[PDB]
């Protein structure tokens, strides 16, 4: 389980 | 050196093999032809070869097990070898099969390698038939100043028999071709094998640091009752005068250990200008009774590919064991994907042995890595299929009919959004690209009072809020 990022720099 | 020297042979072979034996054959070659053969044994030659092969420090001939040669072929680093039918009949058909890649021979086989269980007959007259019965044994032996079993944990060649025993595999072999979409590194059985090994370490029966030369020293100095190793090792043991046996590997969950079987082979560098000299060395000097004896005398090859010389060696009980262990196991694939598989499994065992990761964690990374080719296509295609629906529906829906400002329809990289009116907070279900995203949860995208999509305050980039997608776990 690597954690998906949702911050600025994602969509 | 800008180029490889024309008119000599430079040969590369691993440091555990009979390199001085090989140099003897090289000395005979120089006696007959007048051209010097230099034998070398660099560290990690299997990793160095692609980087240096055409460079000018590159060898004319490279010795390694057959599994690395498919990747070498794909990169165009190897000459196609051209033995005639008469020479081919001198070696066993199955060995030629290990060195075939996309229909072509890419190396000359030398010997069939498989790990066996080695034991000290003085300490242990009766070796264990089964892995499960080992900890019991180590408890007795510690009381007497000994360890039951020490072998290389750092390399996954040595730990793979256990992992494969209860159902672990590299790539599924169906239709006579290996399927790289299906990888057996994270299945029930593999987990079980590796767990047993980690438990041996938790219960002090082995030490995670144990590597090739520590384990050799321990066995050969009679500090440990057993070791796991291949025929190359037998020389140094003889020297020590530990009284020893070579036998079948221990069963795990009532199924035998399945080593990956290597065919030690010799390739010719595509950039060598000495290719015919190389062919002449390998065919007329090395692969002979004379030649293989020089090498086997220095450090044993195991079971050779040359039928003539295997008939001298077949009476030896250490060979019979070697073949028995081979038969229980599997011949390695040679596909390019093997380099990735070994990296995966190496990394997993070290992390788990070391305490860095649980077994299930360590292995899920191995599955991701071993099957990187396939998972990039799927992940990539999920997304592309969504892009194209977005584009179709962006072309299809009629113009905004609204007298005010509005933010217009857009593909944000992960989801499609429609023309949206000013000051409206738009929403839809999370995508399922990633394992941590719940598609029952929702994503927001806010259109500002001036008809412009929301920008992140960290960098003014147009941004939809996927925070709810993976926020609860
Ligand atoms: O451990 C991964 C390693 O396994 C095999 O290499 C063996 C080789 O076959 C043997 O000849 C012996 O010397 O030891 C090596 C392991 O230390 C694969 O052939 C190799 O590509 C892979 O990296
Ligand atoms: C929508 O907005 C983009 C970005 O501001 C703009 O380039 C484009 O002309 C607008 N019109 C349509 C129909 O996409
Ligand atoms: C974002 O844009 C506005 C307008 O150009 C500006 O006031 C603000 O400093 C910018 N923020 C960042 C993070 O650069
Ligand atoms: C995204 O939504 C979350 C949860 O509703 C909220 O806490 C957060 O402020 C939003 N992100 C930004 C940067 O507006």
């Amino acid at each position: 389980y690597p954690r998906t990022n949702t911050g600025s720099g994602t969509p | 050196m800008a180029k490889i020297e024309e008119g000599k042979l430079v040969i590369w072979i691993n440091g555990d093999k009979g390199y001085n034996g090989l140099a003897e054959v090289g000395k005979k070659f120089e006696k007959d032809t007048g051209i010097k053969v230099t034998v070398e044994h660099p560290d990690k030659l299997e990793e160095k070869f692609p980087q240096v092969a055409a460079t000018g420090d590159g060898p004319d001939i490279i010795f390694w097990a057959h599994d690395r040669f498919g990747g070498y072929a794909q990169s165009g680093l190897l000459a196609e070898i051209t033995p005639d039918k008469a020479f081919q009949d001198k070696l066993y058909p199955f060995t030629w099969d290990a060195v075939r890649y996309n229909g072509k021979l890419i190396a000359y086989p030398i010997a069939v390698e498989a790990l066996s269980l080695i034991y000290n007959k003085d300490l242990l007259p009766n070796p264990p038939k089964t892995w499960e019965e080992i900890p019991a044994l180590d408890k007795e032996l510690k009381a007497k100043g000994k360890s039951a079993l020490m072998f290389n944990l750092q390399e996954p060649y040595f730990t793979w028999p256990l992992i494969a025993a209860d159902g672990g595999y590299a790539f599924k072999y169906e239709n006579g071709k290996y399927d790289i979409k299906d990888v057996g590194v994270d299945n029930a059985g593999a987990k079980a094998g590796l767990t047993f090994l980690v438990d041996l370490i938790k219960n002090k029966h082995m030490n995670a640091d144990t590597d090739y030369s520590i384990a050799e020293a321990a066995f050969n100095k009679g500090e440990t009752a057993m070791t796991i190793n291949g025929p190359w090792a037998w020389s140094n043991i003889d020297t020590s005068k530990v009284n020893y046996g070579v036998t079948v590997l221990p069963t795990f969950k009532g199924q035998p250990s399945k080593p990956f079987v290597g065919v030690l082979s010799a390739g010719i560098n595509a950039a060598s200008p000495n290719k015919e000299l190389a062919k002449e060395f390998l065919e007329n000097y090395l692969l002979t009774d004379e030649g293989l004896e020089a090498v086997n005398k220095d450090k044993p090859l195991g079971a050779v590919a040359l039928k003539s010389y295997e008939e001298e060696l077949a009476k030896d009980p250490r060979i019979a064991a070697t073949m028995e262990n081979a038969q229980k196991g599997e011949i390695m694939p040679n596909i390019p994907q093997m380099s990735a598989f070994w990296y995966a499994v190496r990394t997993a065992v070290i992390n788990a042995a070391s305490g860095r990761q649980t077994v299930d964690e360590a292995l899920k990374d191995a599955q991701t890595n071993a099957a990187a080719e396939f998972l990039y296509v799927v992940g990539r295609k999920k997304m592309m299929d969504a892009q194209y629906k977005c584009y179709d529906r962006m072309q299809q829906l009629p113009a905004y009919q609204g007298e005010g400002p509005y933010c217009n329809r857009t593909w944000d990289g992960w989801l499609c959004w429609d023309d949206t009116p000013a000051g409206v907070l738009s929403y839809q279900f999370c995508p399922d690209y990633f394992p941590d995203f719940d598609p029952s949860e929702k994503v927001t995208k806010y259109c500002d009072e001036k008809g412009v999509w929301f920008k992140h305050p960290e960098n003014n980039r147009t941004w939809s809020n996927y925070t709810m997608c993976n926020a609860f776990t």
